[PDB]
């Protein structure tokens, strides 16, 4: 008589394989608004 | 000559103030390595309020980072604009404060408070005269409510002259998380009434309310609603940071908004705000900022200003504008909407004008007001507190680590009388 060869693979042996790592490369590139150039052009030079 | 020292406590506190240092940086041209790009005299002449030198030209923020976990302070450091803060000013703590007010205040936070007080004494006392402290925390967790108020108590006795402005985040209970929100909220309020000069009440639901019915966002994230808070935090200290036609100060706000020392809980808001397909549809004038600075939804606390009265109010306008309109519009809201304005103070309005508008915009304005409708926030937490309290709810954590029963009844007393004191002037 033959031996029924043991096929069997547990939960811990089956149901996860090493996943590919998540592809993350994205910073928050913020274009700076340039400082709005200032003429609240003062009193002395403004009127006299 | 005057300095604000920012201390941020909690997961909410660290993330909000990380956006605050991000928006103060690009208001000041600071690159996230400390270098300064863009040429302007006015963007560095009053940068000592929030930054110090480092004998390498590096402008370093006055940040006193705090949370009882190596958690969100790792994400603040690893994220953008995270290299600015000193690694020394990153007091960690490894034991953990699990949303429990007594953890941060009594039994785990009392062994790290002696180090963050050492840090803030090294960084704030080492100057000629500091203007005050700015504290950012949420009264919903265990770190912000527990450790935050513990430092608030120690600072007010070491410096019983300086202004502590606290951008507290009250637990908004309509939609929220953690089951111990009323316990952490009420156990902190009966401390903020005594040893806190200004408390700006912020609720998360109102931040979603702006993010849904004003900005028309798709998915309002925590970063977006932390950006709106940092708008108000920068706008209040605008005159302290830039010149203007009518300069102000945090003490000018305190003396013009606190009729009696216990009543100092303000509704904050900020809106030259608009949706995505409407900034090219909406104008920009002083009446238009005015009508979106009183109305219903620009408030960052979930308290309707129509359900009450304004004891006193203030308006921090910013940018180039005529001084006639900034006076006439505060008159116009005063006499048209007179029911929502108290009479035993006549002419309840402060206006104040910055000359430098925020980045991109042409003019902005922030509201801070002492509306008596703040009673409906303390009432909306009291009716949840007494519900849990009658059958001795999640409490063996609080009592087991060194709180007697009298502390909880004393918590109910000083917050019930706060609502009653607001009743006498409504
Ligand atoms: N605005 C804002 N609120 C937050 C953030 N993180 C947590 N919260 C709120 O804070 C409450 C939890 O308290 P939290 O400060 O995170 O706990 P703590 O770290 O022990 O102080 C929850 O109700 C959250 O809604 C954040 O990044 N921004």
């Amino acid at each position: 008589p033959p031996t029924l060869p043991f096929h069997g693979e547990s939960a811990y042996r089956t149901d996860y394989v090493p996943k590919p790592l998540p592809e993350v490369a994205k910073p928050v590139e913020v274009k700076l608004p340039p400082t709005l150039p200032f003429n609240a052009q003062s009193c002395y030079r403004s009127e006299y | 000559m005057r300095e604000i020292v920012h201390v941020q406590g909690g997961q909410c506190g660290n993330q909000i103030g990380a956006k605050f240092w991000e928006v103060i940086s690009d208001e000041h041209g600071i690159d996230p390595t400390g270098t300064y790009c863009g040429d302007s005299d006015l963007q560095l002449e009053r940068i000592n309020v929030f930054y110090n030198e480092a004998t390498g030209g590096r402008f370093v923020p006055r940040a006193i980072l705090m949370d009882l976990e190596p958690g969100t302070m790792d994400s603040v450091r690893a994220g953008p604009f995270g290299q600015l803060f000193r690694p020394d000013n990153f007091v960690f703590g490894q034991t953990g404060a699990g949303n429990n007010w007594a953890k941060g205040h009594y039994t785990e936070g009392a062994e790290l408070i002696d180090s963050v007080l050492d840090v803030v004494r090294k960084e704030a006392e080492g100057c000629d005269c500091l203007q005050g402290f700015q504290i950012t925390h949420s009264l919903g967790g265990g770190t912000g409510s527990g450790m935050g108020t513990l430092l608030i108590s120690k600072v007010r006795e070491e410096y019983p002259d300086r202004i502590m402005e606290t951008f507290s985040v009250f637990p908004s209970p309509k939609v929220s998380d953690t089951v111990v929100e009323p316990y952490n909220a009420t156990l902190s309020v009966h401390q903020l009434v005594e040893n806190a000069d200004e408390v700006q009440v912020i609720d998360n639901e109102a931040l979603y309310d702006i993010c849904f019915r004003t900005l028309k966002l798709t998915t309002p994230t925590y970063g977006d609603l932390n950006h709106l808070v940092s708008a108000a935090m920068s706008g209040v200290t605008c005159c302290l940071r830039f010149p203007g036609q009518l300069n102000s100060d945090l003490r000018k706000l305190a003396v013009n908004l606190i009729p009696f020392p216990r009543l100092h809980f303000f509704l904050i808001g900020f809106a030259p705000l608009t949706s995505r397909g409407s900034q090219q549809y909406r104008a920009l004038s002083v009446p238009e900022l005015t009508q979106q600075m009183f109305d219903a939804k620009n408030m960052m606390c979930a308290s309707d200003p129509r359900h009450g009265r304004y004891l006193t109010a203030s308006a921090m306008f910013r940018g180039r504008m005529s001084t006639k309109e900034v006076d006439e519009q505060m008159l116009n809201v005063q006499n048209k909407n007179s029911s929502y304005f108290v009479e035993w103070i006549p002419n309840n309005m402060k206006s104040s004008v910055c000359d430098i508008p925020p980045k991109g915009l042409k003019m902005s304005v922030t509201f801070v007001g002492n509306s008596t409708a703040i009673q409906e926030m303390f009432k909306r937490v009291s009716d949840q507190f007494t519900a849990m309290f009658r059958r001795k709810a999640f409490l063996h954590w609080y009592t087991g680590e060194g709180m007697d029963e009298m502390e909880f009844t004393e918590a109910e007393s000083n917050m019930n009388d706060l609502v009653s004191e607001y009743q006498q002037y409504q």
